[PDB]
């Protein structure tokens, strides 16, 4: 459980002298908030895609995701520093990291450690490791950070399908949640996992992992009304505009072909649109929780990775689990899914496939233009409350169809 | 089969019935073909027609 070298990776800056935010933005953060724990962040995220994700400070959910990380990244360098630093805005409310404090009065001596792009090992800091219990909830948060920050893309999400020994208890419970969107399940899960210093009790753990698969499987095409995980799939509600909300649905059609034993993938999203896709994001947050429990195959090998995030400690390698990451552009996948569906003869392409591809084309456009227009500001001012990214990044490529095919074969 | 060494057997050679067997058959290359070799859409479902 206490995975000793709990080393976590802080984000790089987009050819910036400073970490990604300006002083005002960080003020906003620290100050208008208090706790270093994701409650506040989740509050925003949870509101079932109703509220516009846009604000003056915070362009998207994912935006906030990024400034959450950078916040972390900067302010940790303080207390996680070699001999303890902390000033300029943040001087930690107690050594045990209780709250984001504006500089305690007679406390200058712990400097503001000017770091560059640097991973840190939580357990190498004596304060941190003393407080192993309280460390646990924040490590979760940490992972979230690291696993966006590792790359320059949409989140590196992990998948797991342990085949065969499947707890009967899991089944039973999970059925009761039928009707709800992935989002709220996730929320409860994270809350639990934090609330109790994390357990070896695989219950929780297994459950999240199964869920993740079923979602992903659904989203691909592999999983649907007629091809289920025993009854399990995720139903994409409202077939018009692109908001097609994945609810957990239990319908008995077929029980899909039990894979060979243990199937693992990781997905990333190459396209900035990820930002407005709460679905995608919520799997990634799921896979983080998973991490806390489990020592996942040493992270997505440096082959698809920017130079600053090569050669990292015990994270990227070359000859390990999951050497390449499975990569997608969200709008091509929807097409992929319709493909399968049609190949199976579930449905006529005629009107179904045409219509939704029409709407997602629209949704792309809207998103693309908004993300670009918003990025313009940070791409001219000293402030960055957003993912950094070029227009060529939107490209319909990035191994999109391979991902899909791999996900599928996984299900065999 | 019947005893060959019996009575009733006709010896009637007619123009109508000119000896023939199948001595040889046509095996011209040209003639061997008809035609199309059988193929598949890569190996995946009805998409890869290309």
């Amino acid at each position: 459980m206490a995975q000793r070298q709990f080393f976590g990776l802080t984000y790089n800056f987009y050819g910036q002298p400073a970490p990604l935010f300006d002083l005002n933005d960080l003020q906003e953060l620290a100050g208008c908030y208090a706790r270093p724990w994701t409650s506040r962040f989740s509050h925003l995220a949870i509101s079932t895609g109703s509220l516009p994700v846009w604000s003056a400070r915070y362009p998207s959910v994912a935006s906030r995701n990024i400034v959450v990380n950078t916040l972390l990244g900067a302010h940790l360098n303080p207390f996680a520093g070699g001999q303890i630093t902390s000033h300029q805005g943040i001087t930690w409310r107690d050594p045990v990291l209780s709250s984001l404090a504006p500089v305690p009065a007679i406390q200058p001596p712990p400097v503001w450690a000017v770091a560059e792009n640097v991973l840190l090992d939580s357990n190498n800091y004596p304060t941190y490791v003393l407080n192993l219990s309280s460390m646990w909830p924040i490590n979760q948060d940490v992972h979230i950070m690291t696993m966006w920050a590792l790359s320059d893309q949409g989140p590196i999400y992990h998948l797991e399908v342990p085949v065969d020994p499947m707890p009967a208890a899991t089944t039973a419970a999970l059925m009761a949640y039928t009707g709800v969107p992935i989002a709220h399940l996730a929320q409860t899960a994270y809350r639990f996992a934090g609330q109790l210093p994390q357990s070896p009790d695989s219950t929780m753990v297994s459950t999240i992992r199964w869920l993740s698969a079923i979602w992903f499987g659904s989203l691909t095409g592999r999983l649907n009304r007629s091809r289920t995980c025993n009854g399990f799939y995720f139903e994409f509600a409202k077939p018009a505009l692109n908001p097609d909300q994945a609810v957990l649905k239990w319908n008995d059609g077929a029980r899909a072909a039990p894979p060979a034993a243990a199937q693992s993938s990781y997905i990333r999203c190459i396209s900035p649109h990820w930002q407005h896709q709460i679905v995608e994001v919520a799997g990634a947050l799921m896979s983080q929780s998973v991490t806390a429990v489990t020592g996942l195959p040493a992270l997505i090998d440096e082959a698809t990775l920017p130079a600053w995030s090569q050669g990292v400690a015990n994270l990227t390698g070359n000859g390990q689990g999951v050497v390449p990451c499975l990569d997608y552009n969200p709008v091509p996948m929807a097409a992929a899914r319709h493909l399968q569906w049609r190949q199976d003869g579930l449905i006529t392409a005629a009107q179904e496939a045409q219509l939704n591809n029409d709407y997602t084309a629209y949704a792309l456009t809207i998103e693309r233009h908004l993300t670009a227009m918003l990025v313009a500001n940070p791409i001219a001012a000293g402030r960055m409350p957003i993912q950094p990214f070029n227009a060529a990044d939107f490209g319909q490529a990035g191994q999109t169809a391979a991902a899909v095919a791999l996900a599928q074969a996984m299900f065999v | 089969t019947y005893n060959i060494t019996g009575d009733g057997n006709s010896f009637t050679p007619t123009s109508d019935m000119t000896s023939t067997a199948a001595p040889a058959i046509d095996l011209k290359p040209g003639v061997l073909n008809p035609t199309g070799k059988l193929w598949r859409p890569v190996g995946t479902s009805v998409a890869t027609i290309d």
